[PDB]
């Protein structure tokens, strides 16, 4: 048997119930990029991983990278994630004339589960070898059913006698995550210096195109090749 | 599942209805029959 | 050529389609019959249908006539002894040839085995 | 009376599926549909070419781009239009995020949509 | 492949009408596809029939089934 | 409830004639005053159940 | 040839019919999602070195 | 059940054998889903070249109609996917761009012709020529004929774009194409989008035009009206720092 979550899950309940445990994730934010605590590189805010930041804004679980979370053994607390955020946001370049001798704030937040997360979990289990796979597709629905029984053990089944009682019940059972307003409609001198600069960049292979995310792929490939060759040599 | 009720033929049961106290059920079938069902049988008097 | 004058001249332009057929198919499509709809609008719709059918007849008569080596086109099985006398017979081949220009396919199998 | 084979077969198959009666002109409709489908598919396969099995498969795949988006497919089966389930899930997420409309007891059952969306002045 | 309910001789006749010569593998493939399409049509027709609370199948149900699948109508 | 049998029930049947298999759906109003049938011919027909 | 057995066998075989397709039925979605997910997978594979590095690991208690 | 025996025994033995052999089919493991499921859950390194398809923005992302350069960038990964190791002919990208422009023009023309009327006449150099045109109303036809004759007599002059006063007046009253027109046109036919179900389903499932702006626009049921309708005339815990964190995150997202 397991304890079911409340009807409305709030950061206070999770942060009070799960005190003394390590956080699920730690992220550092910089002026133009962010990283994780044990990461070596960086992620730019204009990169695809921007998606993660959006989840941090909406307090939602990032299902689109769920596999990567399962591989790393990220802990869950009643299906939510505890995230700590560290905030560090708050001459004559390329001139030979230059001289040279050798010439944070802390926040804690909670991300809540969604239905897409459960769909992703079941889909991933369907293709994860352990029967062959961990879950057989023909048994998916049954499994799902059981999970629901453990998430909503109690329902409001008492009937109403008139429309006023239904109105009161709809008022009483409102959920913050489904209480937003409808969205907004879709909407649609230096010239001489710029012209001179453009003229002076004529027939430039790379600089002209611009008028930058380093991933170090080649170096990682070289390191992998060197490791493999060293391992092969050690065998002999 | 609480239980199963059998006796209708094959083809489809398009309509069901409960009584005011929900202790009886009425069903209509495409086999040209109307049937009445007890939702809880009485205790055995021994 | 105004629409008002044409609708006012609808007495002389009534088609050969009976009113019952018009009402039945208008109801099937979703338009209440001429008791509530104007009779002239229903007459106009029936006249358009008659014109369309007459077009599809004039073609397929052209096709039958230009047809008068020498084997039938597969996919138009039909007929019996082939009629009698030098008479023009409306056959599946000519109708299919004509209605292919309107975007309709009427191909069948000749035998079934 | 004479009757072609595959017609008795289609009718027996229909009976085995729980159909207690059918009109006489269903079997020949199905046979002619099969004729048309075969002719179209192999006429397509002829142009992509002796015809091989790869040409037939490619013709079928090409035809599957604009028709036959139905059937009784289940988990990740292309039925009901062929829409992906994740796309539908995100559309539902966008829709179900708005609060339910506020209705007073005096307008429950009598209020309608705006004038732009109702049938006024249509006669 | 599997065992087919549809006879490949029908496909051979159709190819005869158009002057085409077929081998065995494409013939079996085309027969299998024709069988699968017939099954799809039957499924949709039965769906439409049951939506109307009936046990009798009419030409209208088959026509609606062909319309929903984006198939050229028969007349 | 110990012993005995179920409950007696009465039934009233309404039958429709000359439909020729065109009727798809049927419904009764909340007070058993009206009946509506939808057909395969695209139209709906409503009747008062007492002939008024 | 017993007729009752033949009828039973034929009807039982016809009742369990289930044809198999030659090619699978396509599933449709917008192009934008496909491109975005492909890009995200490329970036994450580059970051994790193909799964040899755990960047989500947490050391300590926060 | 005595008629089923006759029906079954009217089939010849070959057909009965063929039907009975269906029982040998090894059911439906439907293992082929796996690939589909995977789709959702000396030598030349062709994968490196193929992975270049996702390094260019889409037309919807950049707001630019595709041209020869973009199509050329797209072609090569497709060729390497299919095993075409010699690439493409030099003249294929221009052909593709012309075809794309033709397709878009056809779609837009089909949509426009079902929702517009009173276009310019064939007096000269402006109009639909020998293509498909729009409908006209009686008053517009009368005025257009009168003005064409007047211009032929030399009493009228066109504007800088070559329109007559009636044509320019009619044109000025038209507006930009909206989603209501698209929805109406899709109810008349495919419009050339039979092979693009996602676009159609996106149009059908969306909000109605003008619906989000007038959220509180209501009418009422009134049986005494002409139509029955009345028109009214831990550190930094979340709850205590969520706003500050939201401000920082909004700055990051920009």
């Amino acid at each position: 048997t397991f304890d079911a979550p409340p009807y409305v899950i709030t950061p206070e309940y999770i942060l009070k119930k799960f005190a003394g445990h390590p956080p699920s994730l730690i992220v550092h934010l910089y002026q133009n990029h962010f990283r994780f605590d044990q990461q070596e590189g960086m992620f730019q805010y204009k990169s695809p991983m921007r998606i993660f930041i959006e989840h941090l804004r909406n307090r939602t679980v990032p299902h689109e990278i769920m596999e990567y979370l399962i591989q790393g053994g990220v802990p869950f607390y009643e299906g939510c994630l505890i995230v700590q955020v560290f905030d560090h946001r708050t001459t004559v370049p390329f001139s030979i004339h230059n001289h040279n001798p050798y010439i944070p704030t802390v926040y804690t937040v909670v991300l809540m589960p969604t239905a897409q997360a459960l769909h992703t979990d079941l889909l991933l289990k369907t293709v994860t070898p352990r029967d062959h796979m961990e879950l057989d597709p023909k048994n998916i629905y049954e499994v799902e059913a059981k999970i629901l029984l453990a998430t909503y053990p109690k329902l409001d089944l008492e009937p109403t006698k008139n429309a006023e009682e239904t109105i009161a019940k709809l008022e009483k059972l409102a959920h913050p995550e489904h209480s937003h307003k409808p969205p907004e409609p879709k909407v649609r001198d230096e010239a001489l210096a710029a012209e001179q600069e453009r003229y002076m960049l004529t027939l430039d292979e790379r600089l002209s195109s611009k008028l930058w995310e380093p991933r170090f792929e080649r170096f990682k490939l070289i390191e992998n090749i060197k490791q493999e060759h060293a391992e092969k040599k050690e065998q002999e | 599942l609480i239980k199963k009720c059998r006796g209708h033929g094959k083809g489809g049961i398009p309509s069901l209805s409960f009584s005011a106290e929900s202790n009886v059920l009425v069903s209509g079938g495409l086999d040209c029959t109307v049937r009445v069902w007890d939702i809880e049988l009485p205790a055995d008097p021994n | 050529a105004s629409l008002r004058e044409f609708l006012n001249k609808m007495d002389d332009y009534a088609p050969i389609i009976p009113d019952a057929v018009t009402n039945y198919y208008m109801t099937r499509a979703g338009l209440p019959p001429p008791p509530q709809t104007d009779i002239r609008l229903a007459r106009l719709l029936a006249l358009a249908t008659q014109k369309f059918i007459a077009d599809i007849a004039a073609d397929a008569y052209q096709y039958s006539r230009i047809r008068a080596l020498g084997i039938q086109r597969p996919g138009y099985g039909g007929g019996g002894q082939g009629g009698s006398q030098n008479r023009t017979v409306l056959t599946m081949e000519d109708l299919g040839m004509a209605v292919s220009e309107f975007g309709v396919n009427v191909k069948r199998s000749e035998f079934y085995r | 009376s004479p009757r072609p084979r595959d017609a008795r077969t289609l009718e027996l198959l229909l009976t085995a599926q729980g159909v207690t009666s059918f009109e006489p002109r269903v079997s020949q409709l199905l046979l002619d549909f099969a004729y048309r489908h075969t002719a179209a598919v192999l006429s397509d396969a002829l142009h992509l070419s002796s015809i091989t099995a790869n040409a037939v498969a490619l013709a079928i795949s090409s035809r599957l781009g604009y028709q036959f988006r139905g059937g009784g497919g289940g988990y990740y089966g292309g039925g009901g239009g062929g829409a992906s389930k994740d796309w539908m899930l995100e559309l539902a997420r966008e829709r179900n995020k708005v609060a339910l409309p506020r209705v007073l007891p005096s307008e429950w059952g009598v209020r309608l949509p705006g004038e732009r969306f109702v049938l006024s002045g249509v006669s | 492949g599997p065992k087919l309910l549809w006879n490949p001789e029908n496909v051979r006749d159709v190819a005869d009408a158009l002057g085409i010569t077929l081998s065995e593998e494409p013939l079996r493939l085309l027969a299998q596809d024709v069988e699968y399409r017939i099954g799809q049509v039957i499924v949709e027709s039965l769906r439409f029939m049951r939506a109307a609370n009936r046990t009798t199948l009419t030409v209208q149900d088959v026509s609606l089934a062909l319309r929903v699948l984006d198939v050229e109508p028969l007349y | 409830r110990t012993g005995g049998i179920g409950i007696p029930v009465s039934a009233c049947m309404f039958t429709f004639h000359n439909t020729l298999g065109t009727v798809s759906c049927m419904d009764f109003s909340n007070d058993h005053k009206l009946v509506a049938v939808g057909t395969m011919d695209s139209y709906i027909r409503v009747w008062s159940l007492d002939g008024k | 040839v017993d007729s009752d057995e033949e009828t039973a066998a034929v009807m039982s075989a016809l009742a369990n019919w289930n044809p198999q397709p030659v090619v699978p039925q396509p599933v449709f979605a917008p192009l934008k999602r496909q491109y975005q997910l492909a890009r995200l997978h490329e970036q994450l594979q580059a970051a994790t070195n193909g799964g040899r590095t755990n960047i989500f690991k947490v050391v300590g208690f926060g | 059940e005595r008629r089923l025996k006759g029906e079954v025994m009217q089939l010849p033995a070959r057909d009965r054998r063929r039907i009975k052999e269906l029982a040998h089919n090894d059911f439906d493991p439907y293992d082929a889903l796996a690939n589909v499921l995977m789709e959702h859950a000396l030598k030349m390194n062709f994968d490196l070249e193929i992975r270049k398809r996702y390094a260019q923005p889409l037309a919807v992302e950049s707001g630019e109609f595709p041209d020869t350069s973009n199509i050329e960038s797209r072609m090569l990964p497709f060729c390497y996917e299919a095993g075409l190791s010699s690439g493409h002919a030099p003249d294929a990208a221009q052909f593709m761009s012309i075809a794309t422009e033709t397709f878009i023009k056809e779609v837009m023309s089909a949509i426009f012709s079902r929702t517009r009327s009173n276009g310019p006449g064939d007096s000269g150099s402006a109009g639909f020529g020998l293509g498909s045109g729009w409908i006209q109303t009686h008053r517009y036809r009368k005025q257009l004929a009168k003005e064409e004759e007047a211009f032929q007599r030399g009493e009228i002059s066109r504007d800088k774009m070559g329109l007559l006063p009636v044509e320019a007046k009619a044109a000025s009253e038209r507006g930009p194409l909206g989603m209501a027109d698209v929805r109406l046109a899709l109810e008349m036919g495919d419009c050339g989008l039979a092979g693009f179900p996602v676009i159609v389903k996106s149009v059908i499932y969306g909000w109605r035009e003008g619906e989000l702006e007038n959220w509180e626009d209501y009418t009422y049921v009134d049986p005494s009206r002409p139509d029955g309708i009345a028109i009214p005339s831990w550190e930094g815990a979340e709850p205590e720092t969520s706003d500050l964190l939201n401000a920082v995150l909004d700055s990051c997202l920009a």
